[PDB]
RNA sequence: CGCGGGGUGGAGCAGCCUGGUAGCUCGUCGGGCUCAUAACCCGAAGGUCGUCGGUUCAAAUCCGGCCCCCGCAACCA
RNA sequence: AGGAGGUAAAAAUGUUCAAA
RNA sequence: AAGAACCUUACCUGGUCUUGACAUCCACGGAAGUUUUCAGAGAUGAGAAUGUGCCUUCGGGAACCGUGAGACAGGUGCUGCAUGGCUGUCGUCAGCUCGUGUUGUGAAAUGUUGGGUUAAGUCCCGCAACGAGCGCAACCCUUAUCCUUUGUUGCCAGCGGUCCGGCCGGGAACUCAAAGGAGACUGCCAGUGAUAAACUGGAGGAAGGUGGGGAUGACGUCAAGUCAUCAUGGCCCUUACGACCAGGGCUACACACGUGCUACAAUGGCGCAUACAAAGAGAAGCGACCUCGCGAGAGCAAGCGGACCUCAUAAAGUGCGUCGUAGUCCGGAUUGGAGUCUGCAACUCGACUCCAUGAAGUCGGAAUCGCUAGUAAUCGUGGAUCAGAAUGCCACGGUGAAUAC
């Protein structure tokens, strides 16, 4: 933060097949520590998702996850009070990072049911990306170009 | 709400009311023992209970019985 | 600007003892407004205590027409606030007469009531005090009296 | 705390010894489901009969000291305030700053 | 308001206790009691003796009560007798055995409570603070305590606004737990009010 | 006396001219920011429509008398 | 080292006398 | 305030006390004490009985009780701006001084500044400064690995019997237990840097750089807080502001705020089955089992003052099923009735159980708080206090993140 280096803490790979990547996600989709009940929407949400589009699990689940991460975002620059939106590029990290994070947010709402059909009713959305995950992802886009005056 | 062995009383209220029972309805009973729970033989008499200022009359209605005479004498004044 | 310290002292006990019982949650009535005169009569009322309701009066009377177990007897031993009657023969500032007598009277007077016109041309002011020493009711009284529009200067019941 | 306070305290236990423990019988066995009689009734009754101190329930477990009646470690018999003045002296055997 | 009192640091790790007897919760407080009893009652009664301190102890049934103190005489009193007497009363009041012992404290100007004694009982005769307090520091400095810090507290020269005033020679590491330490309290009660007085002494660091 | 205007939340003003449903601004009340008040921000209560009577299904509003205030006129005399 | 360029809108107030 | 029904209790109301509720002193009388009755709210008032005892001032008793008088007694009565004691706090921030010398007439500066470096006036270098002290760190407790010693009430691998319970022989390896110890030091290497301190990366390692936690809080600031822990100068009352008793009030309720618990549900409730803890407490106390009860509990009642027995089968979790987004099986408030226990006493004013009831609330305006690791969040356990009485506090472990550009 100051001056404190930071130590990127290492995440357990996924126990099913290994996905560090979908570890973290599930750790991001987890609530409240109960962690074994987020795996079990992360797993059956994600097996109804290569049900469904025909792909299996992960590589569908990038496909779908690519499709929401932003590339650049606003930033909030200012001299001495002038305070105004700046555009930047997104940390690779912190870019599918902010990815499954807005997924697990469009995922919030869109009240189907469980929640592991309304989450994978979101990836799948974004696996033609049209759900409300990459609304947001245009919006900051939007947020970057409308904008896009700053470097 | 409690107290399952027996109603609770006291003394000298009984033995009061007894003594007030048998020598008819006399003067009005001037007790402290708030605690106190009606009983069947007090229906008719006008005992006062003391409720902080007061001894505030209550005449022993049937309805009341099993109710602690507090209950009959507010305590707390309000508007 | 002037209008509890009389039933402070009831609300300090004493007064009323009623069978010889002390420190009871008496309070004089109303349509009868019982002073230390016909002595009283006491009647026990659910809430409230014990209400001195005067001796002899006709709502005391129904009460005595229901349930007389309630009714009980009443004393004193060692008064406050009553309310004359004290029709004129109509006013237009002649309520000064009656504003006039007050400064050496000493109780405090309450409510000042009245009414005058609503048939023949004559007021009918009415007033609420606090009296003390039972003489002193009948000390002032007469005074009320002697001003000549003032042709009813009694106590009211 | 108040002498008077500390005297009344004394009292109470001397009551609470002179009858209870050795007449709670009454509250006792007499306030079981045997003597279904008037017996039991009266027992509960002979019992206001008593002092109303006396009953344990009216100790108030004051600071052996002081006679502050809150903070009062039933363990040390002291006032916390006084439990502590104590303790950092060392009055205390054993008792140290617990740190972990 | 600050400083944790420094004995009670130094308790397990350097300093013993001023008690070293075993009870459960049972007799526990009960002992304590009488042990509070016995310091209180003792110091009155040698108030006049210089005592330093007095450790109690219980081994089994059992009360002795060793007085560490300046002058064993006027303590033990002639042909030890008062110590018997003390004795009687003592027993007396923890209804046992108690086995009381004695040894003299060979410096009373390294002593803590020693020097609050002698501070306290100035400033009880009136003596200006200030000259006591460079006295106590100048001896306690000369004689060998490796470091030394007193303070006053209170009304102080009868001011009418209380304020405290201190001093300090050499190494007094505080926070230094190995570090010895010898803390202690007493206070004056001049015809002005109560005024205290603290004294540290650093007599060795390990 | 004559002609016209007005009287509406604590205050100043719309709404009346074309009847049913009275709004804005400050002020007031509660919360927020602040070390604390102001400002600022969030939420809120408030007006028998001068008084009396009438027409109407309904009157703040259409009609009249009355009380008050302002404006105009009060000339040849 | 020699240098020029860009670079920070608004934000009031605090009753009087008083510690060796 | 670690725990207001009486008590506590300081406040009110009324009934009462005066050398007193409590202490030292002296005179006189009476052992102390114990039993039961009447009045009264009780205090106490009147007693009616009964008992007369361990050294002899052997005309005593030491005692304890009663009475008398004067000193006193007593105050939770004001003053924390008269105080001690003690505590919060800026702040675990890294600062704060002094001796001497020196510069300045002097208030003062220098040291402590400066270049680097650190979590740090930490350390190194330079410097009219040389040193020292309070601090910083270290020393301390806990945890993290291993070794040694000991083997019950703990442990079970190795063999045996096994009524499969470590249950019994028996085993000391192990988990563990509690002491005595090992280990971490920028010690090793690379590089950056002035061959300085140190810093960056790697190695070995349980542990890597102050490993994580805690305890420890400088000179002082606030004339902060407390005279109600206590102690104390003052001043104040002293047939009373002191003392006892009953009931009462501290729990009042148009309203405002702070701090928390329980929710608004589906990462869920509910029904059934089933998995893995730690840390504690305990005797006028924890209290199995067994029995009746829907239960709260009640009867009987072992073991236990404790690695034994009890509190005390953990819950989140997992398996299965149902409900299927409704104010809905969400929510549990509120309310009626019937009950339990503690306790003289449950009306004011207790905790808990059952049946019944079943509201607001459908993620909260402006604004605002906590939190960087096994933390937050979520989950249940226990303890102090305490007769009973927590969603508070104190402590325990389970599950277990996000992000630091």
């Amino acid at each position: 933060p100051r001056r404190r280096v930071i130590g990127q803490r290492k995440i357990l790979p996924d126990p099913k097949f290994g996905s560090e990547l979908l570890a973290k996600f599930v750790n991001i989709l987890m609530v409240d520590g109960k962690k074994s009940t987020a795996e079990s929407i992360v797993y059956s949400a994600l097996e109804t998702l290569a049900q469904r589009s025909g792909k299996s699990e992960l590589e569908a689940f990038e496909v779908a996850l690519e499709n929401v991460r932003p590339t650049v975002e606003v930033k909030s620059r200012r001299v001495g009070g002038s305070t105004y939106q700046v555009p930047v590029e997104v940390r690779p990290v912190r870019r599918n990072a902010l990815a499954m994070r807005w997924i697990v947010e469009a995922a919030r709402k869109r009240g189907d049911k469980s929640m592991a059909l309304r989450l994978a009713n979101e990836l799948s959305d974004a696996a033609e990306n049209k759900g409300t995950a990459v609304k947001k992802r245009e919006d900051v886009h939007r947020m970057a170009e409308a904008n896009k005056a700053f470097a | 709400r409690s107290l399952k062995k027996g109603p609770f009383i006291d003394l000298h209220l009984l033995k009061k009311v007894e003594k007030a029972v048998e020598s008819g309805d006399k003067k009005p009973l001037r007790t402290w023992s708030r605690r106190s729970t009606i009983f069947p033989n007090m229906i008719g008499l006008t005992i006062a209970v003391h409720n902080g200022r007061q001894h505030v009359p209550v005449f022993v209605t049937d309805e009341m019985v099993g109710h602690k005479l507090g209950e009959f004498a507010p305590t707390r004044t309000y508007r | 600007q002037l209008q509890y310290t009389p039933q402070n002292r009831s609300k300090d006990n004493g007064r009323v003892v009623v069978e010889g019982v002390g420190n009871l949650m008496h309070h004089i009535a109303r349509c009868c407004q019982p002073i230390p005169g016909d002595e009283i009569v006491g009647f026990i009322t659910q809430g409230r205590g014990i209400s001195v309701h005067r001796a002899d009066c006709e709502q005391l009377a129904e009460l005595r027409s229901h349930a007389p177990e309630r009714i009980v007897d009443a004393v004193w031993g060692e008064g406050y606030s009553l309310v004359v009657r004290v029709v004129a023969n109509d006013r237009s500032g002649l309520l000064r007469d009656i504003t006039t007598i007050l400064a050496n009277e000493k109780v405090n007077v309450l409510g000042v009531a009245s009414r005058s016109d609503t048939k023949q041309q004559l007021a009918t002011i009415d007033m609420t005090i606090e009296i003390y020493n039972l003489q002193v009711l009948g000390r002032v009284l007469g005074k009320l009296n002697q001003v000549p529009d003032v042709i009813d200067a009694r106590r009211l019941h | 705390a108040k002498q008077s306070m500390k005297a009344r305290e004394v009292k109470r236990v001397a009551l609470a010894d002179k009858y209870f423990a050795k007449r709670a019988e009454l509250k006792a066995i007499i306030s079981d489901v045997n003597a279904s009689d008037e017996d039991r009734w009266n027992a509960v009754l002979k019992l206001q009969t008593l002092p109303r101190d006396s009953s344990p329930s009216r100790q108030r477990n004051r600071c052996r000291q002081t006679g502050r009646p809150h903070g009062f470690l039933r363990k040390f018999g002291l006032s916390r305030i006084k439990v502590r003045e104590a303790a950092m002296r060392g009055e205390i055997p054993g008792l140290k700053k617990a740190s972990w | 308001g600050q400083k944790v009192h420094p004995n009670g640091i130094r308790l397990g790790i350097v300093k013993p206790w001023n008690s070293t007897w075993f009870a459960n919760t049972k007799e526990f407080a009960d002992n304590l009691d009488s042990d509070f009893k016995v310091r209180q009652y003792l110091t009155k009664e040698l108030a006049k003796a210089s005592v330093s301190r007095i450790v109690i102890e219980r081994p089994a049934k059992s009360i002795r009560v060793t007085i560490h103190t300046a002058r064993p005489g006027i303590v033990i009193g002639k042909k030890g007798e008062d110590v018997e007497k003390l004795r009687k009363v003592v027993a007396d009041i923890a209804g046992v055995p108690a086995q009381i012992n004695i040894a003299e404290v060979r410096k009373p100007e390294l002593d803590a409570k020693l020097v609050a004694d002698s501070i306290t009982s100035q400033l009880e005769r009136r003596v200006m603070f200030r000259r006591a307090m460079k006295r106590a520091v100048q001896n306690a400095m000369r004689l060998g305590a490796k470091g030394i810090k007193v303070e006053v507290s209170g009304r102080l020269g009868g001011a009418e606004i209380a304020r405290t005033e201190w001093y300090r020679e050499g190494r007094v590491p505080l926070h230094t737990l190995r570090a010895d330490i010898d803390y202690n309290t007493s206070e004056a009660h001049t015809t002005y009010g109560v005024i205290g007085v603290k004294v540290w002494i650093f007599k060795g660091e390990i």
